[PDB]
Order: structure tokens, then C-alpha cells, then sequence
């Protein structure tokens, strides 16, 4: 299976510096070309950087022209994205991909460019067809994940996108309905992933 | 016009030598070079592109490397499967592509005398009006040798043909045929048929009398 | 998972048509840039046509200019040489690779251009003398003539007898048809009881030949 997995994404203070890179698999990069692609959140797809097959020519939207650069290193098979200069305007999910018709692609990661400081979620449970949750909040930046029973639970699952709150600070809700038979035998736990605090957070979810 | 010139032509080498394969472009290619290796009979197997690098899946006895013009594929260690024809090849662009003309890499073994045998034409072919008389050189070191054939001591042109077999994998020497075509008329017409080898200061003449068995 | 399968190959008389196909799986040709390689036999490889990934400009070796045109069906993820006004010297195996730096071979596929008629093998014995003049060793074989095209495949005691074998390139004669020897090496005091037998298969012209070698 041909794969790019990105690594690199995060907080960046505005100013500053940071690395992405797209680790290829399953084809030779030398052979072509990889591109950069950012997502402001909600918004439209933009190209940003462009490397040629076998030469290696560097395109760039005018935007991040002289602030970016991105390489390729054959030896690793990757390519890589060098941002300088990070702006509140940079924030984005950020995708690489192979070819011009772009058939593959990364996972993506996002780029905060914020002088806000890193918090990890507060976790509370949503406690109880029944209906139970996980209510994640005061955190930042983006994102968390949410899955139940360590992944083993996904059907009727709902987490909910998160919101701004007025503090600055995201909170979201992840709900599951179950079948209320299953209260008492069952034990359901949210698992709350933010990496960029490095903190996971697991909650027991009881019937009250 | 690019030209990928290939030195040696061929070597002669053992296993664990260190072989390094030069190829000289006519003019500037920048590292737009590939090395490939084939056997007989397959396709050919891509080792190095972009001059340095390693193709995936390559064994890391392989190496490329360049100097301007200069393109050299080094095996470190001949292994027992490297014995093969390589080449080099230029993807450049403007012909956009050019391969070298090769190099044979052929196992070093002492030199041994061929086994010479002459056949006469079977009865069964004369039947239809042409005699074919073949020479068989077998398992002999090294590949060079110079076969002539002789009709009643007539050094004989134009009317023969050779072909060579690939160096045998359990001895690593080669075999070598003639065969000299005549009419059938010409045949009845001379006794003695001799196939004449000469590899270095020996010449080896075997011969047969036309109606002796 | 990816491979390039051919077809396509043959016989045509000089100045006659041949397509062949090259057919690509486990990846998109569309994005790949696809190459015709020849390799005439006894020679090395020779570049002939090269298109590129998406527009698929076209390029051409001197030798087959305004003859051969290579194209691309990305519906049928296959790349095309048409190969018109075939001259003897095309003869060759082609081969279709992917990318400037192959690293994609299709198996190859014989292309004869020649005004001979196909015809099977005249296999003629190379009958070993009885009273050995090579130590206690004796030569037989099979003269395998006049067969029109390549190639033949030999064997001896239906694959029984391996050891000592040498089956020859064949060589292209005056007349345009194709002629190889086959030879093994045996003990002389084995003549008089065991039996060898080459076995001539010739494809192109659906003809197989066994020949009883019997010592002279
Ligand atoms: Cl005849
Ligand atoms: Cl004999
Ligand atoms: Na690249
Ligand atoms: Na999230
Ligand atoms: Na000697
Ligand atoms: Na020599
Ligand atoms: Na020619
Ligand atoms: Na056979
Ligand atoms: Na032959
Ligand atoms: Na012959």
C-alpha cells in the first residue's frame, strides 16, 4: 500500500519556526512530485509548495514565498515542508501529497501559529436507548480525539466538533447512546487524546 | 549526441573482487545516470539512479558514484549472482536517452584446452544436395580462440559459421561450434576435412577422411 | 503488485506493421512516463521511444524516426509502439519499461522482420564415432536446420539427460533461416547401450522434432 504519513504539526509561537515532514512508503519519491496543500479550518484547499520529479524544481505560492521551503530527501524517502516566520495567518491543517492530480495523500496535521500557552482537556462525564458522554474541556490548542472502550465502541458514537469558548479555551462532547440493558454489566470509558500537551485522559462513565 | 562510453568492455574477476565499471559521457549529463544489471534471457534489473543511488531492494555492495563525466559502478565484493552484463545509461535529455554499450563481468578460471570434435555430414542430410560439417570446441578458457576450416588443406572463406555457448555456471568455461556449408557435390569431391582452433602459441587440428570409419 | 505485461510480437515481412501492447498493472500510467527498449540478439540495449507522463509528448531514437509511434490508453492503462514500415534490422527483443530510470521491466517479446516463410526444424544427427580419439569420451548431437523463426527450444532424453549439454546460439544463414547445434559429452563405453534422444520444440510453426542419435 502506497502511504504518506506527516509528522511535524503543532503550536508555534507567531514568528517562529517549524518542520514538517511527509514520510513516504510503498513508492520511491525520487520518481514524484510532492506537493504541500494547507486547510484554514472550515475553509478551502490551497496549494503552497510544489518539488519536482528527478530534478527537484521548488514552486511556491506567492504567499509563503521566501518564508517556506520545501526539499525531498531520497535517502529517507521523504519530503519535507521548512516553515519560517509561522503567522496567525499560517494556521491550518496542513496535507502533503504525490502528483499534480493528487492521488495520495497525508493524514494531515495542523499548524497553530498562537502565543497562547498549551493546556491539556478536563474530563467529565456525561452520565445517564440510553444516551452517555464525555464533556472535554478548557483546552488548546487543537485537536483532541475521542474514542470509547479504546476504540472497541465506535457505533452511534457522536463527538461533537469543538467550540471557542470566551476564555479562548476549546471544549467538545463526545456521546455514545447504548442500550440501557447494558448499564449496569457494560463499563464504558471515553479516551481523550491531546497530543499537543501530550496527554491522554480515560474516563469511567457511571450511571449516577 | 550523447554518448555513454563504457569501460571494460568485459573483465574477468572472482568472487570478493572489488570490480569498478567506468562510463564517460560525450558531454554533461548532471547525475541523470542509471546502472542496470542483466543476465541472459531476462530483462534488465535497475541498480542505480540518479548516479549515487541505490535502487530499492539492491544489495548495499552496490555503489554509483560521479565526477563531472565521469560515472563508475563499484562492487565492493563480488558475489556469486553479480556475474552478469552491466550498463549505464543516461536519461538526460537532449537523445534523452543512451545507454552504454556494456560491460560483461565473466568468472576467472585457469585456462583449459578444448575437447575438438569433428562431424562429418549425415548420410540423411546429403540426401537432399548440402553437407554441413560442424566443430565442436568444448569446455575451454579463455572465450578468445579462432577457429578455421580446411577442405584438403584449402583454408576455407565465407562459406562457415560460429556461435558461442555462455560461460557455464559449474566450471566456468565456454563452448564454441562451427559449421561449414557445401553443396553436396563439393563435398564428394575432397577427402580430407579439417576444423583448425588456435588460441594463443597452440593450434589443434582435428580432422576426418571423407569414406573412412 | 506492479507489472508490465506484453504482447504483440512476431513475424511480418520488410516494410509491414506491428503494434505492440504493454500492458501496466498495480499503478496508474497516466502519472508514469513509458519507454520502448530493444535488444537485438548478441547486442545490447538500444533505446527506441519514450512518452511522458500526463501530455505525453513523444520522442524518438534517430533509427526509428517517421516508423514507430508509441503511444498511451490511460482507459486501458497500456502503452502502444506501432511499429510500421519494419525494416530485417528491427529484429530484436522489445522491451517496454516504466520511468527514465527503469525500474519496470516487461518480459520482452520477439519481433523477426524477414521475407522467409515459416517452417519446423530439419534435425540432423552428429553421430558420435564408436571407437572414441578423445580419451574414453565421446561427442553427440543434433544439427537443428533450417527452421524460420526463432526460437527453438532443445532438450535431450525429454529432460532426462542435463549434464555435459550445450546447446548453441543459433546463427541466421545466407538463405534467412535460422540454424543451432546441440551437443552433450558421454562416456564412450555408454554408446552401446544407452539411447539419446534430442527433442526439438519449434513454437512458431506449432512443429516438435525428436531425433534418435545412434552412433555411427
Ligand atoms: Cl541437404
Ligand atoms: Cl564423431
Ligand atoms: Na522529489
Ligand atoms: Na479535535
Ligand atoms: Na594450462
Ligand atoms: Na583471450
Ligand atoms: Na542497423
Ligand atoms: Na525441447
Ligand atoms: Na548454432
Ligand atoms: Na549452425
Amino acid at each position: 500500500e502506497v502511504q504518506l504519513v506527516e509528522s511535524g504539526g503543532g503550536l508555534v509561537q507567531p514568528g517562529g519556526s517549524l518542520r514538517l515532514s511527509c514520510a513516504a512508503s510503498g513508492f520511491t519519491i525520487y520518481y514524484s512530485s510532492m506537493h504541500w496543500v494547507r486547510q484554514a479550518p472550515g475553509k478551502g484547499l490551497e496549494w503552497v509548495a510544489s518539488i519536482s520529479s528527478y530534478y527537484g524544481y521548488t514552486y511556491y505560492a506567492d504567499s509563503v514565498k521566501g518564508r517556506f521551503t520545501i526539499s525531498a530527501d531520497t535517502s529517507k524517502n521523504t519530503a519535507y515542508l521548512q516553515m519560517n516566520s509561522l503567522r496567525a495567518e499560517d494556521t491550518a491543517v496542513y496535507y502533503c501529497a504525490r502528483y499534480y492530480a493528487m492521488d495520495y495523500w497525508g493524514q494531515g496535521t495542523l499548524v497553530t501559529v498562537s502565543s497562547a500557552s498549551t493546556k491539556g482537556p478536563s474530563v467529565f462525564p456525561l452520565a445517564p436507548t440510553a444516551a452517555l458522554g464525555c464533556l472535554v474541556k478548557d483546552y488548546f490548542p487543537e485537536p483532541v480525539t475521542v474514542s470509547w472502550n479504546s476504540g472497541a465502541l465506535t457505533s452511534g458514537v457522536h463527538t461533537f466538533p469543538a467550540v471557542l469558548q470566551s476564555s479562548g479555551l476549546y471544549s467538545l462532547s463526545s456521546v455514545v447512546t447504548v442500550p440501557s440493558s447494558s448499564l449496569g454489566t457494560q463499563t464504558y470509558i471515553c479516551n481523550v487524546n491531546h497530543k499537543p500537551s501530550n496527554t491522554k485522559v480515560d474516563k469511567k462513565v457511571e450511571p449516577k | 549526441d550523447i554518448q555513454m562510453t563504457q569501460s571494460p568492455s568485459s573483465l574477468s574477476a572472482s568472487v570478493g573482487d572489488r570490480v569498478t565499471i567506468t562510463c564517460r559521457a560525450s558531454q554533461s549529463v548532471s547525475s541523470a545516470v542509471a546502472w542496470y544489471q542483466q543476465k541472459p534471457g531476462k530483462a534488465p534489473k535497475l541498480l542505480i539512479y540518479s548516479a549515487s543511488s541505490l535502487y530499492s531492494g539492491v544489495p548495499s555492495r552496490f555503489s554509483g558514484s560521479r565526477s563531472g563525466t565521469d560515472f563508475t559502478l563499484t562492487i565492493s565484493s563480488l558475489q556469486p549472482e553479480d556475474f552478469a552484463t552491466y550498463y549505464c545509461q543516461q536519461y538526460y535529455g537532449y537523445y534523452p536517452i543512451t545507454f552504454g554499450q556494456g560491460t560483461k563481468v565473466e568468472i576467472k578460471r585457469t585456462v583449459a584446452a578444448p575437447s575438438v570434435f569433428i562431424f562429418p555430414p549425415s548420410d540423411e542430410q546429403l540426401k537432399s544436395g548440402t553437407a554441413s560439417v560442424v566443430c565442436l570446441l568444448n569446455n575451454f578458457y579463455p572465450r578468445e580462440a579462432k577457429v578455421s576450416w580446411y577442405v584438403d588443406n584449402a583454408l576455407q572463406s565465407g562459406n562457415s559459421q560460429e556461435s558461442v555457448t555462455e560461460q557455464d555456471s559449474k566450471d566456468s568455461t565456454y563452448s564454441l561450434s562451427s559449421t561449414l556449408t557445401l553443396s553436396k557435390a563439393d563435398y564428394e569431391k575432397h577427402k580430407v576435412y579439417a576444423c583448425e582452433v588456435t588460441q594463443g602459441t597452440t593450434s589443434v587440428t582435428k580432422s576426418f577422411n571423407r569414406g573412412e570409419c
